[PDB]
């Protein structure tokens, strides 16, 4: 019933369905270099997903590290391992999957069932565009242990990779 | 509801640059010749024709790198906020931003010695 | 068993079949009699 | 804003920076001691703020109640017997030494952290802190396969478990309004529903990995065998330590305390605890995998504590599980100084040691003695103490269970004193036939062997302490 | 564009993501799985962020330490990876059971 | 006879079924992290079951 919230809505649906099918991709492709660039796309339209839910830095930021960084960080680690994929298959290869395949589907429509029955607080007031200043504010007024405590997670990650990898 | 307004030129933008390559590239197969199939597709080795195997003998050199640039570059996501917000922080977010800077100065440190 | 070697000689009596049949008389008897005795 | 009840942490932090700094620059430094200095500046930091003052919040993010100085000093604790015992057993392979405590004290404060916070951020944040640590320690000695796959399959598990935790955690802040924090949260929802279940049931997925309960449990027996051993006597105790904290803490008091269907789950997982590890362990040959299967069952014995809550449950959770600690860190300082020497080995090899190391036969046979159960000694009092509650809430099942497994874990705990005593030398195996006979370590072994045998009989003293610690939650 | 839907979609991820980690043949198509399942719960996240508590957000942020520590977590797999692969010399991940 | 086999070996028969019972479960650990993401998310959602 109007343009403006047409674009956002056909938008959305564009976004779902490539990250759904992409994902799936991801995940039932036997090669997985096309599941790496599809796991890009996937982030990329989840970066756009974002947008339309007033969330710009975040955005931006899942484009800089998980795109930007972790991606390539996978295709280099990939490359690293391929030996022409030479896997012979087992008995039960359908077997595995079937089960998964229902335990997951179970967890879905379980989910779901939970995701239609409560009654959210839909809370109808215009959001706020600075998610940025925000978002500096709370790294230090509320979360700042976090803040201060990543900052040694990411020290001991640095420490734990260099000495994990490294040749010797 | 949509506060970012800035937008509605980020899509449609995304959409014609995503159309320059498809539509320069379809506006050659319509004139140039065809394929030519036979010995032009055999992979450039400087003339002469590859060994066999085709091995790389991997190596960390370039994997290590991209290690701590993640690391690193996750840290910046942590430095834009503060920026935009130091007009409004003032003092005591300073004092306690230089100990997440510090702790990374260690961080990189430690790479830069091995 | 074969432990049990002296003037303790009997044959018919290691026996899977002979060692139930005792047991029955022995069970039996012990609940006869806490049967007698509750009652 | 208030940093006084964070000082003990960014204590500790400091010397995390500084026993890298020294490593840094001399590659070769004297960091085992000051580590076991500051810490023990940081349990003395803890008296002060332990009740002369009253119970404060930092920010809401942050509350040092009694609870958490329990649980902050316990986990200290192991990580000091940690590095008493890792110094000249780490060393004794060819790998580094600075990075390895910088990582045990990073999960130390992680552990540390997790064990006041009522937030969902900073939960998760020192959570991850604490499992990415043990998944580096888990396979820092990557010379051997073994290691490095219990790593791998350590850190896959622990991610997929904590990714689980995580939807749950966005779920209880979606639930009521806003709200990340813990009190505000069973606060804005209090009443059953479907999703707050589904919450609670992911949470459960995301503890029971780190508490080792079963069917959470595949990591540990494979973990403790490819892993580093004093690395396993930091993790079993450290990360159960920090789980119950964070059951009590999120369940309790953030999560809700109206939905009391966790103790029925929790009935479940001890059940099946209690009749999984003393059952297994007691098919095997290596000692790691037996600990294992018996962390198990230690743990279901903890989880039949607290189960019950009446004021004495819980305080009965806090003293055996600091007394697991001395227990389960002297049998490690014991595997330790055997596996250093000449052995290198399993069960079978123990025997005949009674004539060689008498010390050590006397300190793990104490110990394995107490986690049985038997008299004056230490885990008796901890296991008594636990059906006493648990019988007083009504628990009538549970105890009955437990108790019996505890006399089936009695058969695999004395066939280590059937191998270190009663075979004779003519049943010596080729491993002791050859033994000879580093300070740290049995300082730390005697500091250990005499309370497992000691803090059993003086026990008003930390029962005082216990029931002074536990009226915080509620009930 | 609703909530409800946000969260199907969300949940739809982690319900694949379970799939991919339980069906993997390799050892690296395993952290690809977990990933997703955490941009499953960041996805959530925002949706509740924008719908719920919009004047002051508070799961952007808890997003912003997702992403933080999924990155690192992810960095560390790698890193494991690359010294299993040392070894071992293939990722088949059902080639790593030391255990009968 | 009757001691030695009808009563005696009732109750190591006990130990023989505690006994077998271990040798027999540890096969559940089978070391493999896919079984675990099997029974640790299907080890739990038969407890939202008999929950609601």
């Amino acid at each position: 019933m109007d343009l403006a919230t047409l674009t956002q809505t056909i938008t959305f649906f564009a976004l779902a369905a490539a990250v759904i099918i992409a994902a799936l991709g991801v995940v039932l492709l036997d090669n997985v270099v096309y599941s790496a660039f599809l796991l890009g796309g996937v982030f990329l339209s989840i970066a756009g997903l974002y947008i339309l839910m007033n969330a710009d830095f975040v955005s931006a930021a899942q484009i800089l590290i998980y795109v930007g960084a972790v991606n390539v960080l996978i295709l280099f680690a990939i490359m690293l391992v391929n030996k022409r994929e030479t896997y012979t298959p087992v008995p039960g290869r359908w077997l595995r999957q079937g089960g998964a395949a229902v335990v997951s589907l179970g967890v879905f429509a379980l989910l779901t069932k939970m995701i239609l029955q409560t009654p959210w607080q839909l809370s109808s007031v215009p959001p706020t565009p600075d998610s940025i200043t925000t978002i500096g504010q709370h790294f230090f007024s509320d979360f700042l242990l976090p803040f201060e405590l990543a900052s040694v997670l990411l020290l001991m990650a640095l420490i734990g990779a260099v000495v994990l990898a490294r040749r010797e | 509801v949509f506060v970012l307004s800035g937008y509605e030129y980020f899509l449609g933008f995304l959409i014609i640059c995503s159309l320059v390559p498809v539509l320069a590239l379809a506006a050659s197969a319509l004139l140039r010749p065809k394929s030519g199939r036979m010995i032009r597709l055999t992979t450039y080795e400087s003339g002469m024709e590859p060994i066999g195997g085709a091995w790389i003998q991997f190596n960390v050199r370039y994997y290590m790198f991209a290690l701590v640039f993640v690391i690193f570059d996750v840290e910046t996501v942590f430095l834009y906020p503060w920026a935009v917000a130091f007009h409004q922080l003032g003092l005591l977010a300073f004092i306690e931003a230089l100990i997440f800077i510090a702790i990374l100065v260690v961080a990189l440190v430690y790479a830069w010695r091995k | 068993a074969t432990d049990f070697r002296a003037i303790m000689k009997f044959d018919g009596a290691d026996s899977p079949a002979m060692i139930a049949i005792s047991a029955v008389l022995i069970l039996g008897f012990i609940a006869g009699l806490i049967w007698w005795a509750l009652h | 804003g208030t940093i006084l009840p964070e000082t003990i942490l960014i204590v500790t932090l400091l010397v995390v920076l500084l026993a890298d700094l020294i490593q840094g620059r001399q590659a070769d430094r004297w960091t085992p001691y000051f580590a076991i200095v500051g810490l023990g500046g940081a349990i003395a930091t803890m008296i002060p703020l332990w009740t002369q003052p009253a119970t404060i919040s930092f920010f809401g993010s942050f509350i040092s109640d009694h609870l958490s100085l329990f649980f902050r000093g316990l986990i200290a604790l192991s990580a000091l017997g940690t590095i008493l015992m890792s110094i000249r057993y780490v060393e004794q392979t060819g790998s580094s030494l600075g990075e390895f405590m910088t990582i045990l004290l990073t999960a130390t404060v992680g552990g540390m952290f997790i064990a006041g916070a009522q937030e969902l951020v900073f939960i998760f944040v020192a959570l991850e802190t604490l499992s990415i640590a043990s998944y580096l320690l888990t396979g820092y000695t990557k010379r051997d396969s073994r290691s490095n796959e219990a790593a791998l399959k350590y850190l896959l598990i622990g991610a997929a478990s904590s990714a689980i935790f995580l939807y749950g955690s966005s779920l209880l802040y979606g639930l009521s309004g806003g709200h990340t924090q813990l009190p505000a949260i069973a606060q804005a929802l209090s009443s059953e529903s479907l999703g707050l279940v589904v919450a609670l049931v992911f949470v459960i997925a995301g503890i029971s990995f780190k508490i080792s309960a079963v069917p959470f449990h595949q990591w540990t027996p494979d973990v403790y065998e490819g892993a580093p051993t004093p690395v396993v006597a930091f993790l079993s105790v450290g990360s159960k330590a920090a789980g119950f904290a964070l059951a009590i803490r999120f369940l309790t008091l953030a999560f809700p305390s109206v939905t009391d269907q966790w103790q029925l789950i929790f009935t479940v997982l001890a059940i099946l605890s209690m009749i999984l590890g003393n059952v297994v362990a007691l098919a095997q040959t290596s000692m790691k995998r037996m600990l294992a299967y018996s962390s198990i069952g230690q743990a279901g014995f903890v989880m039949i504590g607290f189960v019950v809550g009446t004021e004495a449950g819980y305080a009965s959770m806090l003293f055996y599980l600091l007394v697991y600690l001395f227990m389960n860190l002297g049998a490690f300082t014991c595997v330790i100084l055997f596996s250093l020497r000449t052995g290198t080995d399993q069960i079978s090899e123990y025997a005949g040691l009674y004539q060689k190391d008498p010390l050590l036969t006397l300190g793990l046979s104490l110990c394995l003695l107490s986690l049985g159960g038997i008299p004056p000694l230490a885990g008796f009092f901890g296991k008594i103490y636990l059906f006493w509650a648990g019988w007083q809430a009504g628990a009538y099942g549970l105890v009955l269970l437990g108790l019996l497994t505890s006399v089936i874990s009695i058969y695999y705990y004395i066939r280590v004193v059937k191998m270190m005593v009663v075979k004779e030398p003519q049943e010596m195996s080729e491993a002791v036939r050859n033994y000879p006979e580093l300070r740290p370590l049995q300082v730390g072994l005697v500091m250990t062997v005499i309370a497992t045998s000691l803090a059993g009989i003086l026990a008003n003293p930390l029962f005082n302490l216990v029931n002074t610690a536990v009226w915080d939650v509620p009930q | 564009m609703q909530l409800t839907y946000v969260l199907i979609l969300a949940a739809l991820l982690f319900c694949i993501g379970i799939y991919g980690l339980v069906t993997s043949r390799n050892a690296v198509r395993v952290l690809m799985s977990i990933e997703l399942l955490l941009n499953a719960v960041n996805l959530n996240l925002i949706g509740f962020a924008n719908y719920l508590d919009g004047q002051q957000i508070k799961g952007q942020v808890f997003a912003v330490f997702v992403i933080t520590v999924a990155a690192a977590e992810a960095a560390v797999g790698l890193a494991i990876i690359l010294a299993i692969y040392r070894n071992r010399d293939t990722v088949d991940m059902e080639k790593f059971n030391l255990l009968k | 006879e009757v001691d030695y086999n009808v009563v005696d070996g009732v109750v190591n028969l006990t130990g023989f079924v505690t006994m077998v019972t271990g040798e027999g479960l540890k096969y559940l650990q089978n070391g493999r992290a896919q079984f675990y993401a099997l029974i640790v998310l299907l080890a739990v959602l038969g407890f939202v079951i008999f929950s609601v």
